[PDB]
Formats: structure tokens, C-alpha cells, sequence
């Protein structure tokens, strides 16, 4: 019976709180019981993890540049959405099929 | 790309919050 | 009797102060708090967002002309076709299953 913690037996150590905090990160900087359960599954995670960012290797490491490009809506297409969006919000909304 | 005024841009945003979720997860590595 | 008059002839209850710290707020609870609409389920979101840039933009028009043509009209007018021709092939198999069977029956 060497069990790691069953699926069930996680959801007490850390696990609830974790996605509660995490998802709520706005709150997150109080860090007075989060600070508990992130130090909990560190240590419970230190024996069997091994990561290393790109900061290992920096001397000659080209970086990444992210870019958003916005695109307009031609005249079909934006018949065609807004056909399917208005009869999608008026069969979901409500009754349907 | 991501059209404005469209469902994706909605998409997009869920997205880009999971990303900032591992930065304020993972801090393994060398332990001091 | 004297000690139930006395807890009864109390001095009020002056303590709360008309309480109330949030729980809920009204509105800027359910459209943001926090990000991403709680409960948002796109779709609406996306309903908020459309009825916006249509009703700034002024496209309601136009658009309401051609979706009273509409694009998913043709497919309910194709499938109804389909559902129509479908019926009378089934009608014209009955009916031939049955003049079938009445053939055997009287053969013998």
C-alpha cells in the first residue's frame, strides 16, 4: 500500500484551494493562506520535478516578439454571423429542438 | 489573428489568463 | 414569572448598526466580478459585444433585410424538399409492399 494520495485524498491537501485562489488571482498578492497551500504542493512536488526555463540558456537566445493583428468582417460573412447569432440567441434562450 | 467586435477575441482573452496561471506556479528548480 | 419578564424587559437591540458589507452587489457583481463575466458562457457575451458594434456602427438595417431573406431559410426550404420527396418514396414502398402481399395472399 505505498499510495501516493488518492484523487479524492488531494482535494484536502492543497488541490480546492489551489483553483480557488489561482482562478481569483486578482486576491492572489494577499498571499496569507495561499502562501500555505502553494508552499505545501512546492514541497510535496520538490522530490519528483525538474524544470528550467529559457533563463538557463540566455547568452545567445534570439526572444520572442508577440503581435495582435485585427481583421474586419466582410459583407456575406457578417450576414452569415449575424443569421447564425441572432438564431442561435433566439433558439438557446429559449425553447429549441 | 483575431477579428474585432467577434466571438474569438473572447476565446483569446480565457487563453491568455491560464498563461499568467504557471507563472505564479512553477518555482522549482535549483532549491537554495 | 419575574425572571422571564426581566429577560423580556430588555434594553432593545442596539448593536448592529444596519450591517450590510457587500453580499451582493447588485450589478457590477454578475457583468464583473471578477474578469470574465461570471458565468459568462460566450455566447451572450457575444450578444453584448454584436448588438453594441451593430447599433454604433449602424448596420441594423440592412442586416435585418437580409437575414428576413436570410441564408439558413434556403436550408429549412432544402430540408423541407428533402423531408417531402422522402414521405413519397416511403408512401410509394408501403404501398407496393402491400400490393405485394395481397398478391401472395391471394396466390395462395
Amino acid at each position: 500500500v505505498s499510495g501516493f494520495a488518492d484523487l479524492d485524498a488531494f482535494q484536502q491537501w492543497f488541490g480546492r484551494p489551489v483553483d480557488k485562489i489561482i482562478e481569483t488571482g486578482q486576491n492572489f498578492g494577499q498571499d496569507k493562506e495561499t502562501k500555505k497551500t502553494v508552499a505545501k504542493l512546492h514541497q510535496v512536488l520538490r522530490p519528483y520535478l525538474l524544470r528550467r526555463l529559457k533563463a538557463d540558456v540566455e547568452k545567445q537566445m534570439p526572444a520572442k516578439y508577440e503581435h495582435i493583428v485585427y481583421c474586419k468582417l466582410s459583407k456575406r460573412q457578417r450576414f452569415l454571423y449575424d443569421d447564425f447569432m441572432s438564431r442561435a440567441q433566439t433558439k438557446a434562450t429559449l425553447a429549441s429542438g | 489573428f483575431v477579428s474585432e467586435h467577434t466571438i474569438e477575441s473572447n476565446i483569446l482573452k480565457k487563453a491568455n489568463q491560464k498563461r499568467q496561471l504557471d507563472n505564479v506556479v512553477i518555482q522549482e528548480g535549483d532549491f537554495t | 414569572v419575574q425572571l422571564e419578564k426581566a429577560v423580556r424587559t430588555k434594553s432593545n437591540e442596539s448593536r448592529q448598526h444596519l450591517r450590510r458589507p457587500l453580499k451582493r452587489p447588485p450589478l457590477l457583481e454578475q457583468i464583473i466580478s471578477g474578469g470574465l463575466r461570471p458565468k459568462l458562457t460566450t455566447l451572450e457575451k457575444s450578444q453584448l459585444d454584436w448588438a453594441s458594434y451593430v447599433d454604433r456602427a449602424g448596420l441594423n438595417d440592412e442586416l435585418v433585410l437580409h437575414n428576413k431573406d436570410g441564408f439558413l431559410a434556403r436550408q429549412e426550404f432544402l430540408q423541407r424538399v428533402g423531408s417531402a420527396e422522402d414521405e413519397r418514396y416511403k408512401e410509394l414502398r408501403r404501398q407496393q409492399l402491400a400490393q405485394q402481399l395481397q398478391q401472395d395472399s391471394e396466390a395462395s
